[PDB]
């Protein structure tokens, strides 16, 4: 299972970089357009920006906390790859490197950064709590996986609602759905991750010890791009204009003062496309509740 | 956020009963504005200040409402019961209450204009705040009362009066007296309100205590919420220091 491109073509984006231009149609700094539909259940949708298009699933259930946080709720992320999405990879490989460059990342971007309160899971405290579970599904690469799995999970848990909860020592009583309504979550932040593409047009040295700076930095390679890049780097934020992670973990050298300059631009550019999320799930609520009455008036 | 929650009957049916088995009235217990029509209705012709009177005396029952931060609890528990709204935090008094300058701190990103401060995102941080902040102000109107206190237990040191003093209970040990016009309670106790304490007689169900006066002997019954004579007086108690309203019968 290997990918096989000419050197000829090797030189060509290389060139295409040196004269300033790339084969999609973009700019370097530019990201490509999204495209967010929901599913009609609740933690139910569909993200695609261009070719890759993902799919994730929210879901919960009720277990018991562990001994280590008696306190709070049950959660992990699953990001199963399946050979559907490229014929490059195996059968549900945990255990492959690129796998775990997309785990630790959302790991990362979600558990140990927390934007859900886990607290807010604990039903009774050391008896009873939630299981709450993210499922991610990849459908077709053109990279920028990691990027979009950051964006349909944390898409999903604005549009998952759990049911209704009565507690009596062991008498629980988890309600009937449709008499007693489903409630949302608390999303304490909300997380964008940013892929970063790197590009030498030089030799080592003159990276090394040529100290002009000469090194291209793109958002979001295609496929194509993706496979001659130097280095990997991604940051994540917020609104509140504070850093979640960065990764660079290796690959090309690179100039501290590019990854600042670098990470100013992702500010920008993850601001708009946030709160475009933020009226599409109002708007897709306004048009549940829009067709709630076109439901009541109906019945 | 603050929140405020009802008063329920429990805190109301002990008035009732003083509604119903001497006043022949109750509250309604409902909604709050049907409470706040059934206490429309709880006043006397003769006395139209019995409307006030109700009013200051239900609000030592009214749950206290308190500032939080909204991730503690869900929305209908929002609530502010007395003032009818589901959303209720405090914002127009930045020098006494620096729970509202919080506020505008967390407003300041809500506009875009700064980052939000990481403390006023935690909220293991904020409920250190939210209970101590409602402390002080626990700590500010238990002075706010006794600034009153000692600027009237000076009043009643030399100043002597016959006023009206309105019994707020009816015991055996004896009933308490209130002037509307000070605000100051004081426990007639028994014999220092009738002579001859067998003749005495206290009841709980209407919650009368019938007698025979000190400076007198017509059967007295002394009911609830009735005008009286009543010398006022203060004079400290040497063994506790506070300066007690020193209130006698007339």
């Amino acid at each position: 299972k290997d990918i096989e491109i000419s050197a000829s073509e090797s030189k060509f984006i290389l060139e295409a970089l040196r004269q300033n231009y790339r084969l999609d149609g973009r700019s370097f700094d530019q990201f490509r357009d999204v495209e967010i539909t929901f599913g009609k259940e609740f933690g139910d949708v569909s993200v695609k920006m261009g070719n890759t298009k993902v799919h994730c699933r929210i879901s919960c259930q009720i277990a018991q906390p562990y001994e280590d946080r008696p306190f709070e709720g049950l959660f992990v992320i699953s990001t199963e790859i399946s050979p559907m999405a490229g014929s490059q990879f195996e059968n549900g490989n945990i255990t492959g490197e690129d796998e775990v460059l997309c785990s630790r990342i959302i790991e990362k971007s979600v558990r140990r950064s927390g934007a859900l309160d886990v607290e807010g899971l604990c039903i009774v405290a050391g008896s009873k709590c939630w299981a709450v579970r993210a499922d991610v599904h990849f459908l077709d690469c053109d990279g920028g996986f990691i990027d979009a799995s950051c964006i349909a999970v944390m898409a999903g848990l604005m549009h998952f609602k759990k049911p209704d909860i009565t507690v009596h020592g062991e008498q629980i009583i988890v309600h009937p759905v449709n008499e007693r309504e489903p409630v949302p979550l608390g999303i304490l932040h909300i997380p964008i991750c940013v892929t970063f593409s790197f590009f030498n047009p030089q030799d080592t040295e003159e990276n090394i010890k040529g100290e002009t700076n000469s090194e291209i930095s793109i958002i979001d390679a295609t496929l194509k791009e993706e496979l001659l890049r130097d280095g990997v780097l991604t940051v994540t934020l917020n609104k509140n204009r504070e850093v979640v992670q960065v990764s660079k973990a290796g690959g090309l050298p690179m100039d501290a003062l590019t990854l600042m300059k670098c990470c100013h631009e992702a500010y920008s550019i993850i601001e708009k496309i946030t709160d475009q999320i933020l009226q599409l799930l109002k708007e897709d609520s306004e048009k549940r509740n829009k067709y709630a009455a076109m439901l009541t008036s109906e019945n | 956020l603050r929140r405020h929650a009802a008063p329920p009957s429990t805190n109301f049916e002990i008035l009732n009963e003083m509604l119903n088995t001497r006043k022949n009235m109750s509250i309604s217990l409902e909604s709050s504005k049907a409470l706040a029509d059934s206490l429309d209705r709880c006043v006397d012709p003769e006395d139209p200040y019995f409307n006030t009177l109700v009013r200051i005396m239900s609000t030592r029952c009214m749950m206290a409402a308190q500032y939080f931060y909204s991730g503690a609890y869900s929305y209908p528990d929002f609530r502010h019961y007395g003032l009818a709204v589901d959303i209720y935090t405090h914002f127009t008094s930045p020098i006494r209450r620096y729970c509202d300058v919080v506020a505008h701190r967390q407003l300041a990103g809500a506009i875009g204009y700064e980052p939000l401060s990481l403390t006023h995102r935690d909220k293991n941080k904020m409920d250190m705040i939210c209970r101590n902040i409602n402390r002080k102000h626990r700590n500010a109107q238990f002075a706010g009362r006794a600034s009153i206190e000692y600027y009237v237990g000076q009043v009643m040191r030399n100043n002597e009066s016959t006023e009206t003093g309105y019994v707020i209970k009816v015991f055996n040990n004896g009933i308490v007296v209130l002037v509307p016009k000070f605000g100051v309670e004081g426990l007639i106790r028994l014999d220092n309100l009738t002579e001859d304490p067998n003749s005495a007689a206290f009841d709980e169900v209407e919650y009368k205590l019938t007698f025979v006066p000190t400076n007198s002997d017509k059967p007295r019954d002394v009911y609830v919420f009735d005008k009286v004579e009543v010398q006022v007086r203060s004079v400290m108690d040497p063994i506790t220091s506070k300066r007690k309203a020193e209130l006698l019968l007339k």
